[PDB]
């Protein structure tokens, strides 16, 4: 809210009182935090793009996922993303230990809605199932590069305080594609983490209801690991209450 | 006469929204629906799609029957309109969405709905889990890597800085919105095609979990 | 652009060096020859290459750097009956004329002289130099080729340099003179132009237009052409893909390699197609002696017929239809197990199948 | 023919008559009905003038274009022919406003995820540790 | 016959007042409105403006549609009448003002109103602040001065005295009135064009502040 300060000389009683409104410092703090988080997320995204480049695949991401024949590259990209997320949670880890299998489904009767990437052991080693058609559909869905997204007082204050500044094939569309892939693989990684550390039955229960994620993860994630990418924003379904009533 | 170009633009935007082919969200109105239908009627190219949608004016709880030639013509027309890829699944999605819109009454407020009535038997998430998991276990790993390995992190800090500069003008808010809605709409399509109820509650529970982890 | 008939222009590669012998006094209306000679040159340094002693016909000889006189319209230049006026490689409009006919000698043919009525074109047997783009070269001050004349006529690896403030027209004239010297070289000489690629491309374009003007004036065709930078890059890529060392293979020979295919297979080599496309951005057709048909980028065409047969010559509806195209594409996708990158096109046909 | 001109006439007459009669919620009609009516007006050259008027009504109301007496009489005659009870240009304008509002009415859409802007503060001890490490690193 | 000159003069004065192009304030009456309309009707030059205003007799809550040629003709006519510059925004302002006047009833007292219904969506000052500030921050400084510098005060006391003499006969009261009303009317126009409510309260609070500072 507000505070005030009083200046006074030791030998004198003439005191000068000033008042401060903390809203200004609140704006400073909020702007600093927003900038810091934006920088962190952009750094992570750039790092992801850079390692994918390091793999040195000729085609762009969407073309790669469209090329059904080259399962090799799909598996490479998926594993690299999964390992990147794993390290982002455990920076000291740079490999994945146990070897990994991969399969690329091609039909609805082979895919599971809501979990394009999933895991299942063959009783000896873990296999990652990929819904390449779903990946292609997501990355191909037309994106909005125009509309903006969003207290009016602090909004205006930020508008008037913060400033603005007026050879890569990447547009905002490709950045969005990369972010979507990262988020999907992050969701899959959370499922896999719950699996590995709580058993296949717990993994199935999580698939049924993600809410268990709360405890099964926050026990370790919020404390020791970098926050989830989604943590950058609070997400919600438009007209959620009426939709639920429906 | 009519502004066939403006009609076409409105038709394209409405079709994109009703086919979930664009994360872009904007207001729509009966003026837009009329734009769309008039454009379809006037266009010789799109007569088949016009007929399809017009059939929605009836009970609309029916599966249109088309020859393979008819289906190919319709898909070609739609693909040329949206310039993409596509599927008869998207055709059915548009049919259902437009039928719901046409049957809906004139209202002072927009109606927010969920995709449904796409591709008869209602299946639960548990049944889908069992069946899909069995089929997956039947499937065999197309490819694999060996144990260990090493994540191929980049090294060129100059390259990283160049990429950072290239991405700076991208609003994280817009990118997040686009990605989240892309995933949500693809999940919606999968559920509707599978004829399995979409668990809005759990989908939102995902973000609930995100917040609960963040707060700690 | 208009020119006064009083000027007579002679174009000859030889004019890279001034033709002292060809100068002759002009007569006035009174048929009195003028013993005063005025020689105009594009740059001051040029004066040093004019030997006044080589003009016995005249009694006084003066040399000056021709400069655009903004106060005189070239459509009607001032006349000076007191002297015979000769211009050597003029780069700016002639604003002054001498008694009788004002003589001009030039290795270049710019628009200014292009419309000139009297045009004498000297013909030479072509002799091409070698473009040797590469980062033991002999530097050459292009602004003053005659100074390096001995080296230009002896050595075979030259680094063409220019002063920073050299003008574009000066550069063009220097390059033209050097290329004439190479035209008279018995042995083709390799050279490298120490200039930006875009500047070199513009210079080459202007030289090509000059050669076109000479042809339109009746010059003999010369195969000693030049290649735009994009075309050179494409040729280099092709050579590298074939595993051909660039220094080992010359572009001319590289292209000639496919003449064995041109006629016998009655097909236009893709290299020639790409070069033609580059030039267009800056169609093909050919035949053989006694040949009844012409090979073209479009295929076989009856001689003298348009590049395309009448539209209704062939009916493609059977397969040039969405149904057939989709059927074939789907069959390909299924058989190859593909999901993208597949594209099938109906095959159209020109005059002949 | 794609258009069932008879059914289209029926729907167009229904809606046009309703809105000529009154202008309110009227919770017994459908976007399908509006589309039906507009398509009918387009197809019928006679009612092409009404079609153009309502096409104008799309977007802001704007203003009725100036029509001659003959044009206005023909318009009213065509309206009544589609409908009978007498009418006037005032009724035409009122119905035109009603249809403008209808066209401006929103339609169905699909929900979407919405980003919402989101507290905790660091401690001086950890701040000091990190910053002092940086200082030691400094030149 | 009619005194077309007097009619024109009354029309010009009324148009100036209703377009806020003159700080001058005076009484107006139905006689003046009739003067104006009769002049417009009689003048071949101004038939388009006559038609525009006559259309206000109807619902008048509508946007007239004109070709570019028509709009140019109307603007040329208005600009020639007022001898100025002008804008179709001023055209719309006059349309709205005259529509309000025509629709108003005959009253024993003048009606004092505020500009409104100029250029659909109601926007608040806060929303305008946010949007305009974002766009401004996007903009880049066209020019700038360096730090420090020095205000270039004049020095010629004789020059100052000459200027003082030149300005002595100017009534400060009239100048203040003119300036204040100029600013007020320009603010009114900006608000009406922006379709954002004018805060009469704050506009007067400006003078309240002036008085509160003066009293101390």
């Amino acid at each position: 809210n507000k505070v005030r300060t009083v200046t006074e000389i030791v030998n004198s009683d003439e005191k000068i009182q000033k008042t401060y409104e903390l809203a200004e410092f609140d704006l400073k703090n909020l702007s600093s935090l927003e900038s810091y988080e934006t920088l962190k997320i952009k750094l992570a995204l750039s790092k992801y793009m850079a390692m994918l480049s390091t793999l040195e695949m000729t085609q762009p991401l969407l073309e790669i996922f469209r090329n059904k024949a080259d399962t090799r590259q799909i598996a490479a990209v998926v594993f690299s993303t999964l390992a990147f997320i794993h390290n982002r949670f455990h920076p000291l880890v740079t490999n994945f230990t146990n070897k990994m299998e991969f399969v690329v489904t091609e039909t609805n009767d082979t895919s599971i809605p809501g979990e394009p990437i999933l895991f299942t052991e063959n009783e000896g080693v873990l296999l990652c199932s990929v819904d390449r058609p779903s990946i292609v559909k997501m990355l191909s869905r037309e994106f909005d590069t125009e509309a903006l997204v969003n207290n009016c007082n602090v909004r205006i204050a930020k508008t008037f305080g913060a400033s603005k500044r007026k050879d890569f094939s990447i547009t905002e569309v490709e950045a969005t594609q990369y972010l979507t892939l990262l988020l999907t693989v992050e969701h899959a990684y959370l499922h896999y983490y719950i699996f590995k550390n709580y058993g296949v039955f717990e993994y199935c229960k999580s698939l049924t209801d993600h809410s268990l994620f709360t405890n099964k993860l926050r026990s370790t994630m919020s404390t020791k690991t970098s926050n989830l990418l989604l943590s950058k924003f609070k997400f919600t379904i438009e007209d959620f209450d009426k939709i639920n009533s429906n | 006469l009519i502004n066939m170009r403006r009609y076409r633009n409105a038709a394209r935007k409405l079709i994109h929204h009703y086919s979930l082919n664009s994360t872009s969200s904007t207001e729509y109105k009966i003026s837009d629906v009329v734009m769309t239908m008039i454009f379809l009627l006037r266009s010789e190219k799109y007569h088949s799609l016009f007929k399809l949608l017009e059939t929605t004016f009836d009970d609309y709880t029916c599966r249109p029957q088309m020859t393979q030639v008819q289906t190919d013509t319709l898909l070609d027309a739609v693909r040329s309109l949206l310039e993409m890829t596509i599927d008869l699944t998207t055709v059915d999605i548009m049919r259902s969405s437009f039928a719901r819109c046409f049957n809906s009454p004139i209202m002072r407020y927009a109606k927010i709905v969920l995709l449904q009535n796409v591709a008869d038997k209602r299946t639960t998430l548990e049944e889908l889990l069992i069946e899909r998991g069995e089929k997956i276990q039947m499937l065999q790993p197309q490819q694999y890597i060996n144990s260990g390995t090493e994540i191929p992190f980049c090294d060129d800090a100059e390259f990283l800085n160049r990429l950072l500069k290239h991405i700076d003008p991208y609003p994280l808010s817009r990118m997040y919105y686009n990605a989240a809605n892309t995933m949500f709409y693809t999940t919606m399509e999968n559920y509707a095609v599978s004829n399995c109820k979409f668990n809005i509650e759990d989908y939102n529970n995902i973000f609930k979990v995100m917040e609960n982890i963040r707060k700690h | 652009m208009e020119c006064p008939f009083q000027i007579q222009v002679c174009i000859s590669d030889r004019f890279f060096a001034f033709p002292h012998n060809l100068v002759e006094p002009q007569s006035d209306v009174g048929n009195k020859l003028i013993e005063n000679l005025i020689v105009y040159v594009p740059t001051d340094d040029d004066r040093l290459y004019i030997d006044k002693k080589q003009f016995p016909k005249f009694n006084s000889v003066l040399v000056y750097r021709h400069e655009h006189d903004v106060n005189i319209d070239s459509r009607s230049p001032k006349k000076t009956a007191s002297a015979t006026i000769v211009y050597w490689n003029p780069l700016v409009p002639i604003t002054e004329i001498g008694a009788g006919e004002t003589r001009v000698f030039s290795v270049l043919l710019t628009n200014n002289l292009f419309y000139c009525n009297t045009m004498i074109v000297h013909h030479e047997n072509p002799k091409c130099p070698i473009e040797f783009t590469y980062p033991n070269l002999r530097p050459i001050a292009c602004e003053i080729p005659l100074s390096h004349f001995k080296e230009l006529v002896e050595s075979n690896d030259f680094l063409l340099c220019f002063n920073l403030e050299t003008s574009t027209m000066v550069k063009i004239l220097s390059l033209k003179r050097i290329f004439c010297i190479f035209q008279y070289r018995k042995q083709p000489a390799r050279y490298v132009i120490n200039l930006p690629h875009e500047e070199i491309d513009n210079l080459y374009n202007k030289l090509n237009w000059e050669r076109t003007r000479r042809l339109m004036k009746g010059d003999v065709p010369s195969n000693c052409a030049t290649v735009n930078r994009s075309s050179l890059k494409y040729i280099k890529q092709a050579q590298s893909l074939l595993g051909i060392p660039d220094y080992s293979q010359t572009v001319v020979d590289f292209v000639k390699m496919f003449q064995k295919i041109i006629f016998p297979y009655q097909l236009v080599p893709n290299v020639i197609i790409k070069l033609n496309n580059f030039d267009q951005m800056v169609k093909i057709r050919l035949f053989c002696k006694n040949d009844s048909i012409a090979i073209s980028s479009s295929g076989i065409v009856p001689i003298n017929m348009p590049d395309f047969s009448p539209p209704n010559t062939f009916d493609y509806s059977d397969y040039a239809n969405r149904t057939n195209i989709n059927f074939v594409t789907q069959r390909v996708l299924t058989d190859g197990g593909f999901s993208s990158g597949i594209t099938v096109t109906p095959v159209k046909y020109n005059y002949y199948l | 023919e794609l258009i069932n001109m008879r059914r289209y006439r029926n729907a167009a007459r229904k809606l046009i008559h309703h809105y000529s009669l009154n202008s309110t919620s009227s919770t017994e009609y459908k976007i399908s009905d509006v589309v039906m009516t507009m398509i009918f007006l387009l197809r019928s050259e006679k009612y092409h003038s009404l079609f153009k008027l309502l096409e104008t009504t799309f977007d802001d109301y704007t203003c009725r274009p100036q029509m001659t007496q003959v044009q206005t009489d023909t318009l009213l005659d065509a309206v009544r022919s589609l409908l009978s009870t007498t009418i006037d240009l005032t009724t035409v304008d009122i119905m035109r406003s009603s249809f403008a509002r209808c066209f401006n009415s929103p339609i169905m859409r699909y929900a979407k995820i919405v980003l919402l802007q989101n507290d905790k503060r660091t401690t001086l001890e950890e701040l000091l540790i990190e910053r002092g490490e940086k200082i030691q690193m400094l030149q």
